């Protein structure tokens, strides 16, 4: 392992900001297998650059994952059968929403294909969630 | 009011075309305890942000902002690696592995548009990022094949010049001249015409004889001729919402009776214009090299052509008083329309005046053009500051008095 070492030692230039940084610099440090370590940095580098991104925003970071259904549950509101969709940083106010889908991409076009990809998935969901419920402002973050 | 429930629930496109005007000035002024409040209430802080602005439309002579601020106020819109490492930052959207007809990653789709002629309006295609870079590519490679080519007058003025003094020069000559003019070039030609003109062509190199394969010319071609297209939404409703017409017809035959509402068009003979304008050029030219090639080796007069990849110019210079020749220029026409390049009736096949570009020449001299330029000097007054426009002003009236046009006329365009 002459650059698996290397890379656990020069990734130690880390502010563990937050609870979940220490929670998964953790699992990661206690960790070295050659089958995981690519997905979770991965997936850590790509859970940096959307906190990143969402708390440029007012975020509050979705560490569970979980679906809308859920979390317009957990106060009180009825459920109008919404389609499932897995967001990345949610705001609710009120009776609003505030949803924000963040990604990275490197070349232009691709950058633009998620972009409407996204768009237009999140658009979709208004018709849905204002005819019996509350609304919701989507907000689509591209970094480059 | 409650009509809104089955209908579209958006409270603001609610047209006020449905409801008389007496019944809307008399609604909003009954009684309301908790939807008004007294005074304007300049400071609006929140949480009575609608008593406010109802208070201000009900002051305002107008009741529609009231009305539909009284509606909203009453509530009536009541451990692989493959499919879990798919979604923080992965690219899945990458041009990896493609197909005939698709690039995985899209189907070239495009957007239908106009664009304002002085005749007729003209066709516009405008094509997302992935598209235009395919289809830009198609064009850089064509541009450099018609750079290769000779005859072609497209791009290049020093051909265009040669074609100009040509003509002059066959025109004091008494030449035989044709202006053909195509009708329909745009929505008759198919991409599979040129995909067979490039698997039928070989391309050799100039010194390495190596016959050039043109395959990712080919798949990209295939993806041209499987492009999709979009109709604008505005037709949406116009047509959904509701004189006969086909394309009328087509719609009211295709909402249910065989599947949803149409929305993407695709079919196999489009050549989107503004898109492959090169390629046509040079298959219409070589098209016309061979046409030309058979009426010199047929009826032993001599052909020359100059095309621009929407109309052309013919002389036929003769040999050894010109009705003995209507049988070959009905056989060309003929041999025309066998290929994919009908005529437009608009043609004219003498001998005392010759047009290109609307560039009309005579015997003697050339046409002023006059009052085009008069025209186009009193239009397009793109005024952002002075300078500018006393800048543009000049150029026109320089290009004006270039023709021949008047020197007490431009005085008049300055005044
Ligand atoms: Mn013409």
């Amino acid at each position: 392992d002459e650059y698996v070492q290397e890379l656990k030692g020069l990734i130690r230039k880390h502010i563990p900001e937050r609870c979940e940084f220490g929670h998964q610099k953790v699992t990661f440090l206690s960790q070295v297998h050659p089958s995981p370590l690519l997905t979770e940095g991965f997936k850590l580098l790509s859970s940096l650059v959307e906190l990143e991104s969402c708390e440029a925003h007012a975020c509050q970071a979705n560490t569970d994952q979980r679906f809308v259904d859920v979390i317009l549950s957990d106060n009180g509101i009825l459920c109008p059968t919404l389609p499932k969709v897995i967001p990345d940083g949610f705001k609710l106010t009120g009776k609003t929403l505030i949803l924000l889908e963040t990604f990275v991409r490197v070349n232009p076009d691709e950058f633009e294909k998620k972009w409407k990809a996204d768009m237009s998935k999140l658009l979709n969901l208004k018709h849905d969630l204002q005819k019996s419920g509350v609304t919701l402002v989507p907000i689509v973050d591209g970094r480059s | 009011v409650s009509l809104h429930e089955v209908k579209d629930f958006d409270p603001d496109v609610l047209p006020p075309e449905v409801y008389k005007e007496l019944c809307d000035a008399v609604y909003k002024s009954s009684e309301k305890c908790n939807f008004f409040l007294e005074g304007v209430l300049d400071v609006c802080p929140l949480g009575l942000l609608l008593k406010n602005l109802t208070t201000s439309s009900y002051v305002d002579e107008e009741y529609f902002m009231c009305f539909k601020y009284l509606l909203i106020q009453g509530h009536f819109d009541q451990f692989t690696n493959a499919a879990l490492r798919n979604l923080c930052f992965y690219s899945e959207d990458s041009p990896t592995e493609f197909t005939s007809i698709s690039s995985n990653s899209g189907n070239l789709k495009f957007g239908l548009s106009y664009k304002e002629q002085v005749g007729s309006n003209r066709e516009l295609y405008v094509g997302d990022l992935n598209t235009k870079l395919m289809t830009r590519l198609v064009e850089d490679f064509s541009e450099a094949v018609g750079n290769s080519m000779k005859y072609t007058c497209l791009n290049s003025e020093k051909e265009f010049e040669r074609a100009i003094c040509d003509m002059k020069m066959a025109v004091n000559n008494g030449d035989l001249s044709c202006s053909y003019d195509h009708s329909k070039w745009g929505p008759t030609m198919s991409p599979a015409l040129f995909l067979a003109l490039l698997q039928m062509l070989e391309l050799r190199t100039p010194v390495d004889r190596s016959k050039i394969d043109l395959d990712s010319v080919k798949s990209i071609l295939k993806w041209h001729l499987h492009k999709v297209v979009e109709v604008p939404i505005n037709v949406a409703e116009a047509y959904c919402i509701g004189s006969t017409s086909l394309s009328e017809e087509f719609f009211h035959q295709t909402m249910q009776l065989n599947g949803q509402i149409p929305s993407h068009i695709m079919s196999v003979l489009d050549m989107g214009q503004g898109i492959l304008h090169n390629t046509s050029d040079l298959y219409g030219l070589i098209t016309e090299q061979f046409l030309c090639y058979a009426l010199d080796l047929l009826y032993d007069v001599i052909p020359v052509s100059y095309t621009s990849s929407d109309d052309q110019i013919t002389l036929i210079k003769t040999p050894s008083d010109a009705a003995e020749w209507l049988e070959m220029i009905c056989f060309h026409e003929f041999l025309s329309s066998k290929l994919n390049k009908f005529v437009s009736p608009k043609s004219v096949i003498g001998t005392f005046v010759a047009e290109f570009k609307s560039r009309f020449f005579v015997m003697g001299e050339e046409t002023p053009l006059l009052t085009k330029f008069v025209a186009a000097a009193l239009h397009n007054v793109k005024c952002k500051t002075p300078t500018q426009l006393s800048e543009t002003i000049d150029t026109i009236c320089d290009q004006c008095i270039a023709n021949g046009v008047s020197t007490k006329i431009v005085t008049r365009i300055s005044k």
